[PDB]
């Protein structure tokens, strides 16, 4: 998968996650038209409990039928003060992306920090299945880890998560200002 | 400490995970193009230079605001073919068949990338299909060099592109040898496909020479995407699903999507407390926001799917008051164990 986020001086925003799914889709090409085809398939409960790619489950609600989009965790966001744009925001990541936006949004909303901060800031993830708190390296110093762990809290370190591409907009006396942040996490 | 945020005061922003691409979107603004031209330049652009997720064969969506208040969802999100079955990736003993939803053709949906390019250009766009496509075509034609992690993530499918004639024609250089980093990286045939494209819009996709090499290429290779599914592929525009988090209007997606849905779930939880007074990285913030992710994903595993097909609750999963309800489960000291997780928590 991969996001990206636009915003114009008029006040129009666009916020795209698209995606082949696995990386290169399903590794399979048309001959003669030099395209990947998506492996989208695969993001459909294929069976009862069955965990996919990124380890989620389904029954009824998520199988295959017969012209049916399956299910995504695809999360493009705009986040709007007054009816105007302030936040457009997005991620790739399967499963992790819905964590991945809300700790961007919270970053900025809750703690302040500007968008390349909100952005680059450590990421935790909670999916249910597996039961475990998913963290990334330096990203939980031991007393934070200790508390979670005495709460019971299976943690974890694994691969960066998400490659947010985001920007904020504030007014300003004439026009706005535009603040742009890729992520760090891109070359990972 | 982290790096300055870009900086524009004029044009606006258009920010993607290739350079090429966003130079291109950026270009787009520059030239008086509106944010969905933009958008659209740049989905092309990441086809060609992006191919492990940028692509004009797999699907997405796209959230917009545009500058008269309206917010829209566009799903392009692929489908199901026509042939396909509940059990179609499973052997004769109901057990899941290895890779099958995963490496090769059975494994895709009906594409809608260049549906979905084509359908917020002729909504909302004022550029030409032409001007936005071009400079993907000429990247196609006349190539790029390979980065480092385009190098590697290359290697890392190298032996998934082994299992297909067409992608050994494409993903490996002469003598099928591995491209490196550096090699100038040549698309002859993706260029044939934009540049039909170009000139017939979508339909250069979905119909004629491109349908005809889809279908065929299904046929020999033991898919089931045939030109029927290309002519009936559609868009939707969709409303969006909308929530608020302290004074701001949160817009995402909706089914077929989950995410917007558990975003605003999530969220809803997590207003119930005042995370700004411990502030960022605090356990006591973490635990609340974990917990509200552990519920929202048990509910994702029942209730959610495409909402043209089956009953999504989404006006209940981001109702304040279920929020409220999960967020008062949520002990000061311990976490609930996803095993006694129920969805909806028994009561939606
Ligand atoms: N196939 C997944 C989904 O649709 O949720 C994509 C792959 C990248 N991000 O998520």
């Amino acid at each position: 998968t991969t996001h990206y986020s636009v915003a114009d001086r008029w006040g129009n925003a666009v916020s795209v996650t698209y995606t082949i799914n696995a990386s290169y889709g399903s590794a399979a090409s048309i001959d003669g038209a030099g395209f990947l085809l998506n492996n989208e398939m695969d993001d459909f409960s294929i069976k009862p409990g069955n965990p996919n790619l990124y380890g989620l489950v389904g029954g009824d609600a998520n199988a295959i039928e017969a012209n049916k989009r399956p299910l995504s965790s695809m999360s493009p966001t705009i986040v709007l003060k007054n009816n105007k744009v302030f936040l457009v925001v997005g991620s790739p990541g399967g499963s992790r992306i819905i964590t991945t936006v809300l700790q961007v949004i919270s970053n900025v909303i809750d703690y302040n920090m500007n968008i390349s901060e909100a952005v680059s800031a450590p990421r935790f993830h909670m999916q249910w299945l597996p039961d475990e708190l998913r963290i990334e390296k330096f990203g939980m110093p031991a007393d934070v880890k200790d508390n979670l762990t005495k709460m019971g809290y299976q943690i974890v370190t694994k691969p960066v998560m998400g490659d947010v591409n985001a920007i904020q907009v504030l007014p300003k006396t004439k026009g706005s200002v535009f603040y742009g942040s890729t992520d760090p996490r891109k070359e990972f | 400490a982290s790096y300055p945020p870009i900086k524009n005061t004029k044009v606006g922003l258009a920010l993607s995970s290739h350079p090429l691409a966003s130079e291109i979107g950026q270009k787009v603004l520059e030239e008086g193009g509106n944010a969905i031209d933009a958008a659209v330049a740049i989905g092309f652009a990441l086809a060609v230079v992006h191919p492990a997720a940028g692509n004009i064969g797999g699907g997405g969506f796209a959230v917009i605001h545009l500058a008269n208040g309206e917010n829209v969802a566009l799903d392009f999100r692929e489908k199901a073919p026509l042939k396909a079955t509940k059990n179609m990736f499973l052997d004769k003993q109901g057990n899941v068949v290895p890779k099958l939803s995963e490496d090769g053709y059975l494994a895709a949906g009906v594409p809608g990338t260049v549906a979905g390019m084509e359908a917020m250009l002729k909504k909302y766009g004022t550029k030409k299909l032409s001007q936005l496509i071009d400079p993907a075509i000429k990247l196609a034609e006349n190539g790029y060099a390979i980065s480092q992690r385009q190098a590697e993530t290359l290697k890392e499918a190298r032996e998934r592109f082994l299992k297909y004639s067409s992608s050994k024609k494409y993903f490996f250089k002469k003598g099928h040898l591995d491209y490196q980093e550096g090699d100038l990286f040549v698309q002859k045939d993706l260029a044939k496909t934009l540049n039909q494209i170009k000139t017939l819009g979508a339909k250069g996709f979905y119909q004629g020479q491109v349908a005809e090499l889809i279908e065929k290429d299904m046929k020999k290779n033991g898919g089931i995407i045939t030109k029927e599914d290309l002519a009936s592929y559609n868009v939707k525009w969709r409303k969006p699903v909308v929530g608020s988090y302290r004074g701001y209007k949160i817009i995402s997606m909706s089914p077929p999507s989950s995410g917007g849905t558990h975003l605003i779930q999530i969220l809803n939880v997590m207003e119930n407390a005042d995370l700004s007074a411990l502030g960022y990285g605090a356990s006591k913030n973490i635990h609340i926001a974990a917990e509200a992710m552990r519920q929202a994903y048990a509910d994702r595993s029942v209730y959610m799917g495409d909402a043209d097909f089956v009953s999504v609750p989404v006006d209940k999963l981001i109702n304040k008051a279920y929020a409220k309800k999960i967020f008062d489960t949520i002990q000061p000291d311990t976490v609930t164990p996803s095993s006694q997780i129920k969805p909806g928590m028994g009561q939606l």
